[PDB]
RNA sequence: GAUAAGGGAAGUCGGCAAAAUAGAUCCGUAACUUCGGGAUAAGGAUUGGCUCUAAGGAUCGG
RNA sequence: UAUCUGGUUGAUCCUGCCAGUAGUCAUAUGCUUGUCUCAAAGAUUAAGCCAUGCAUGUCUAAGUAUAAGCAAUUUAUACAGUGAAACUGCGAAUGGCUCAUUAAAUCAGUUAUCGUUUAUUUGAUAGUAUACUUGGAUAACCGUGGUAAUUCUAGAGCUAAUACAUGCUUAAAAUCCCGACUGUUUGGAAGGGAUGUAUUUAUUAGAUAAAAAUUUGAUGAUUCAUAAUAACUUUUCGAAUCGCAUGGCCUUGUGCUGGCGAUGGUUCAUUCAAAUUUCUGCCCUAUCAACUUUCGAUGGUAGGAUAGUGGCCUACCAUGGUUUCAACGGGUAACGGGGAAUAAGGGUUCGAUUCCGGAGAGGGAGCCUGAGAAACGGCUACCACAUCCAAGGAAGGCAGCAGGCGCGCAAAUUACCCAAUCCCGACACGGGGAGGUAGUGACAAUAAAUAACGAUACAGGUUGUAAUUGGAAUGAGUACAAUGUAAAUACCUUAACGAGGAACAAUUGGAGGGCAAGUCUGGUGCCAGCAGCCGCGGUAAUUCCAGCUCCAAAAGCGUAUAUUAAAGUUGUUGCAGUUAAAAAGCUCGUAGUUGAACCUUGGGCUUGGCUGGCCGGUCCUGGACCCAGCCGAGCCUUUCCUUCUGGCCAGGACUUUUACUUUGAAAAAAUUAGAGUGUUCAAAGCAGGCCUUUGCUCGAAUAUAUUAGCAUGGAAUAAUAGAAUAGGACGUUAUGGUUCU
RNA sequence: CGGCACCUUACGAGAAAUCAAAGUCUUUGGGUUCUGGGGGGAGUAUGGUCGCAAGGCUGAAACUUAAAGGAAUUGACGGAAG
RNA sequence: CCCGUCGCUACUACCGAUUGAAUGGCUUAGUGAGGCCUCCGGAUUGGUUUAGGGAACCGAGAAGCUGGUCAAACUUGGUCAUUUAGAGGAAGUAAAAGUCGUAACAAGGUUUCCGUAGGUGAACCUGCGGAAGGAUCAU
RNA sequence: AACAUGUUCUU
């Protein structure tokens, strides 16, 4: 098709951005950036169609010429700024800060946190090599790259990041025991503890999890971000109802009881 | 232009192929470039994202490894003598990969000489003989003697290759491809392939 | 382009256009409910069979089934608030004794018949379509309109009607003067 | 016994006479048929000189 | 709603079709047409041809300003503000349109890149062995012009950079090669070189089976990453750029210094892409049975070319590759898919078209530029069309938007606008026929007026009564005003208006049967006509032509064609074959389909859960005990159920192959089924609700997908293998011998 | 035991005639081959193929049409019988 | 009740001299635009930079030239497919009451029918073998 | 022994 698409029309748009139908043709197209396209949240969506502090594009494009809105602590202007799994999204004018967590139904929820909170981040580490002259680096899952890490870590890693200095702070060794949350499939949103790991050469390796309610669920590996060292403590704040799934009838019977 | 495309071909079955789109331009082939032995010209083409490739029109000279002694010179390409694709290069002296080549030999002969201190050829004729004793009687001071003398015991060198150095010229095999990169490039022929090559050429 | 609107259709006409029997019957659920046209009966005939398709499979279903019991009393409850179904038969098998004579009861036209607000259930018709009715604080020009319980009790006259505290009209304004 | 601009059988009873084709290699070859043919059907391409390359043998000697 | 009815006969039971019936987001057409919400719309024939206009441009304080452009005198005699033109940069490869080509092609799910390129984004990342900052070009501009004419340009004079080409500013110690002298059993040393990163070649690291006589990354896996050595290169780049604030130090020199930034740059990573790529899956056709291989067909070696693999191409060589399990050829009124219509179940039919993938821009081909195009709102050429011309020449591509011609059964305005949606650019600001708003719009879908209420004598067995007497009510529509909106329109809201024949007058088809509703009156007289079918009509026509009454649906009703159900009249579920159509004249026989039985059965012990009642202990529900029932485990019975190491997990050594079935990972939205929601209802949509806040709030469910691939439990059913000239199995720490590590 | 048949019955089958298979078929599945899908046009035309020929095998479409057909019943008729 | 030829008319399809015609695809051969690569060329131009008058030799380079490569397109021939004219010939079907006979249905007045072969205005007749779907389930 | 034929359309 001659070169890159510059468009998304609005049903090639990802569920999860919940966006309505009838609005119009297109959709936002998040910037090449961190993030997959897919596995990403744009900001116009985030300062728009989450917090409605813009009616529109037009004044979220205004918001950010006016370095309020940051990512990461850095100050973004790209509109369509393609953030992801375990950004931290700051606003001083505001003062308000946010952290991109994948709630239990399977979004991005609005998920406030404290200025404290809103400077550190936690990454997967994809692999770990030697680049140009001997130095070891490890790659995470947005993107960042870290020259001398410690030398124990692997892939499948959590690292702390702080949003400052690029450093890394502490991290975590993947074994049995570690508190994780799915990244991708089904099991979207749900935060669990590792049971097992099942390892196939050459195909897809396999883990075995738990809830906190006791429900055994499979997950493909490359969807397993850990979020702990042991059930019970994250890293991070969680957002209102701590990443278990409830059925529906489950739902409306909380429901009713709730509103009397 | 030319292409690459296999869809102008038959089936594995041997059906032929309907035309299914105009080509494409991620599909294209070039002109071979036919190095010759001659003076340097070197054209620059644009390739697929900006890169570079050099088409050798001509070459005078190529990087040449001995291989067994771990050292490399600039010698000067001589002419083509085998290639196993095609008599047709040989016959016009076109260099490409896995081209038989004679190189002069005599930069190896200065750094074997500098080196060791001992020399090559071992014909003894005049000027053989001459040159012979002018590098046995040559001026050594004591270190260098020494440090010579720590590379004694593996000066000699297999038979095959030392013979060839009464006619100043060695046979080297191509191993870059001067279309793609403008430079051509080989190494001394050595031990089974030299032998393999030699049965081939005086056959 | 944009993304398409879904719709759909709320009647199907019956395979045999002329069966004396199911005539008979129509007309006079017509006559009894003061309707416009067959399809209003063909509405009802329509939604209840989509009800009772369902249902019945539900009720092919296992009790305590989740699908089972989520659907049939999210159904059962619809049923019960809109006067369809009454407080003692939340079953799930009562549903398949209903009738369009029920779903026929909760329309505007019947309800302003049945609480003496018109003479006559044709007045009633045309006193809705004319606007002189009120549903609590919203007012309703649609006969079809269904009445739950909730708004049972807030069906009056419009706040501003001729008949609910207002200027009369056209035919008064002009007569009285004189 | 030869040649002839442009035309090309208008000449003549009639293409009479003349012209045109032609060896060899490779390609390709219809109807019809007594299945043998038709067939050199029709219709195309190549061919000099020089310098090379390859293939195809005989007799002795375990 | 898993349904039938009319028609062969004097009558019957059948076969069997014709006809009737209902749907179609399925198209045309006739008639008719009041209101609202929603809404398809030149696909079908001609990927036919197109007048005109528009659809792609782009500037920030941070590239380049002597407009002889505009404003005023100002922290600015180098400029400094605003702002044309032009240079530079970026974009123009997105979008939108269409469905012509295309049948293992495209496409779908599923793979691979240890087989490649990748502007941009985001992370990183280079002190490498004239410098108070180098040159020369051209545009813009004034000036002479030439051509009939075009977004044609030529001479001449200036003048710039983040344009073009050049070029230094520099650490620290250390390693290596050469090595004149020199110590003297093998040292020191002057003096020369290379130090980065790119490029090419060659050669070495890149190790990790456990005890006797040192450091080392990743992978399932590599010649991987990374590193070293020797050399190589028409030498890649390791910043001669720009804006605002102007600070601090004095050894007071237009001193040494240093804040946010713009832009740029090598390599790697990432992101956006791309190009190939594995496995399985396409409609009809044998009046297509052999096809491919000259000139690449199938494979091997070597090269060339490519971004890279590969017969992609070349040279030499071998003779291979596909096929009745349907190759190859032919047809397609064939772009594929998500999907759509109908639907007891199984099916049948459709999918040009709102999303995804492909392909094309009259037909063909070839290229430039660029990270990316074989680009057509880019170029070049031919063919076909076609415009102008002063006859010398010049200029084109609506299957973008609107509009014309043609074609046909068949489809709308040369309107308004960037306000939403998002896209592009140097960009908060500019542009966007993409897109949004109106016009045409009985394609479809939702809701839904054409009336109602009382009284007289009447009529009738407490109202259900046949007419004409009145009081009222109302929106269809016209219109003050606000709202709506970019401005509008329309809806919604509303001053003054707006009904007795409320003439503000409902239509389309029917009245023999199927099939609901007349044997009433005239006309005709087997004529004219009706009639899906059976039939009606020949002077008493319930069927024609007409008037009255009635029936059905109704703002919609009828006709035509196609398709779906009815059709168990295509039959796997599920047909028929003696005589209704239909068993080959008869055997043999390959492919295909399909093929007897048999190999661990019983028995016992211990024990988890959830089912009913007995305790009953009842607030629907609660605990030990007995009873039984179901789904399970573990041991023992001659005993299957891999095997070692560390020492109920985690690293080694081995495994006969399949079908079938279980479970799971994952599988785009939209559509489907389906939970929540007074869009006033509903179709829909994904919202909305709360004491009325300067806030708080549940949401945006869930299943369906699975032919193929992946992982997984089971061992019935159906296959496959095994020890028969023993070339068989075991010997753990059997014995001896020969090799390796 | 195998064979050519026959008689009765009708549980069963069938539209019936009839059927020991034409039964074990809506309570619809032992294996497998072939053939039909209203009546005509038509086993015609065309292409192919076999044959000395006569012909055999393969084998359409346009168009046309409301029946054609099967089995039985009552009558009528028979150059049928009693 | 019913068969065929024959007569009038209408419609459909078939054969057919015309080496008929037209349209669309594929293709041998011949010619071949143009781009790209290559090869020289050298209008012009700045000096690797140097010369008493400037003589060397550096760089940049347009048109054009050589040889390739991809290959539009044209002619010729071939082949495939699809429409289509045609003297004449031979069918089929339809169409109240035309002609000729009476083949079939009854033992249809010669039982009917199948295959094959001859003959004949027409139905049809005859020979050879077969069937009962016969007019005989039987001596 | 001979024996051919019966306009169309119904009610
Ligand atoms: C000379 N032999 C002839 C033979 O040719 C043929 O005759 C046909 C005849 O069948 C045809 O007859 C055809 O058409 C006629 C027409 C009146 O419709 C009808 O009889 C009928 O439809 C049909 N048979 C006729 N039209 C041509 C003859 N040669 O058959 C009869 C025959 C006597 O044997
Ligand atoms: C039964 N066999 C018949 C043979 O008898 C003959 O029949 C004709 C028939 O065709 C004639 O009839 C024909 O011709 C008339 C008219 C044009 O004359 C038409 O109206 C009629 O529809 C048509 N069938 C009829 N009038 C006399 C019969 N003998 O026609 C040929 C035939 C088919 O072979």
């Amino acid at each position: 098709a001659r070169g890159p698409k510059k468009h998304l029309k609005r049903l090639a748009a990802p569920s999860h951005w919940m966006l309505d139908k009838l609005s119009g043709t297109y959709a936002p197209r998040p910037s090449a950036g961190p993030h997959k396209l897919r596995e990403s949240l744009p900001l116009v969506v985030f300062l728009r169609n989450r917090l409605k502090y813009a009616l529109n594009g037009r004044e979220v494009k205004a918001i950010m010429m006016q370095q309020h809105v940051q990512v990461d602590g850095k100050v973004r202007t790209d509109t369509t700024y393609p953030a992801g799994f375990m950004d931290v999204i700051t606003l001083e004018a505001t003062n308000e800060h946010f952290r991109l967590v994948y709630d239990v139904k399977g979004k991005f929820a609005v998920h406030r946190i404290s200025a404290e909170e809103a400077a550190y981040k936690l990454g997967k580490v994809k692999k770990v090599q030697l680049g140009k002259k001997g130095v070891p680096y490890v790659v995470t899952h947005d993107g960042r790259t870290i020259r001398y890490p410690d030398p124990l870590i692997r892939a499948n890693d959590t690292v702390k990041i702080d949003l400052a200095t690029g450093k890394i702070d502490d991290f975590i060794k993947f074994d049995t025991g570690r508190l994780v949350m799915v990244t991708g499939g089904r099991n979207l949103g749900r935060v669990g503890v590792i049971v097992h790991r099942e390892k196939h050469e050459g195909g897809f390796d396999l883990v075995h999890i738990k809830d906190a309610l006791e429900n055994t669920f499979v997950t493909r590996l490359s969807n397993v971000f850990v979020i702990g060292t042991e059930a019970g403590k994250p890293w991070v704040s969680l957002p209102k109802g701590k990443g278990i799934k409830l059925s529906i009838s489950e739902e409306r019977d909380r429901r009713r009881a709730q509103q009397g | 232009g030319i292409s690459r495309d296999s869809r102008h071909k038959r089936s594995a079955t041997g059906a032929k192929r309907a035309q299914f789109r105009k080509k494409r331009k991620f599909e294209l082939g070039r002109q071979p470039a036919n190095t010759k032995i001659g003076p340097k010209r070197i054209h620059s083409v644009r390739t697929r994202g900006g890169n570079q490739k050099f088409r050798a029109l001509r070459v005078e000279t190529g990087n040449f490894s001995w291989g067994s002694e771990g050292v490399s010179r600039k010698t000067r390409i001589a002419g083509v003598v085998y290639h196993p694709s095609n008599n047709e290069l040989v016959r016009t002296n076109t260099l490409t990969k896995s081209a038989v080549v004679q190189i002069d030999a005599t930069p190896f002969r200065q750094w074997y000489e500098n080196h060791y201190g001992a020399t090559l050829g071992k014909k003894k004729g005049g000027a053989h003989a001459a040159h012979a004793a002018e590098v046995a009687d040559a001026k050594r001071s004591r270190k260098v003697e020494r440090k010579l003398a720590a590379r004694s015991g593996a000066a000699a060198i297999e038979s095959a290759v030392d013979s060839q150095f009464g006619s100043g010229r060695l046979y080297a095999v191509i191993s870059s491809r001067p279309g793609q990169s403008g430079r051509c490039d080989g190494y001394i022929l050595e031990g089974e392939e030299l032998a393999f090559y030699l049965r081939r050429l005086t056959a | 382009p944009r993304a398409p609107r879904t719709y759909s259709k709320t009647y199907s006409v019956p395979k045999r256009p002329y069966e004396s029997a199911r005539l008979d019957a129509e007309l006079k659920l017509a006559g009894e409910y003061g309707l416009k046209n067959k399809r209003e009966i063909y509405r009802i005939g329509f939604q209840l069979s989509k009800i009772r398709r369902a249902a019945r499979d539900l009720l092919t279903r296992d009790e305590k089934d989740p699908k089972r019991l989520f659907e049939g009393n999210a159904l059962i409850r619809r049923l019960v608030r809109i006067g369809v179904l009454s407080e003692d038969k939340m079953k799930l098998d009562y549903v398949l004794a209903l009738k369009p004579e029920d779903f026929l009861e909760r329309r505007l036209q019947t309800q302003v018949f049945k609480l003496g607000l018109a003479r006559s259930i044709h007045h009633a018709r045309v006193l809705i379509t004319q606007r002189h009715i009120a549903v609590g604080k919203q007012i309703v020009n649609i006969p079809s309109f269904t009445v739950r319980l909730d708004s049972q009790k807030h069906i009056d006259f419009a706040h501003n009607s001729p008949y609910g505290g207002g200027r009369a009209g056209r035919v008064k304004r002009k007569n009285q003067g004189k």
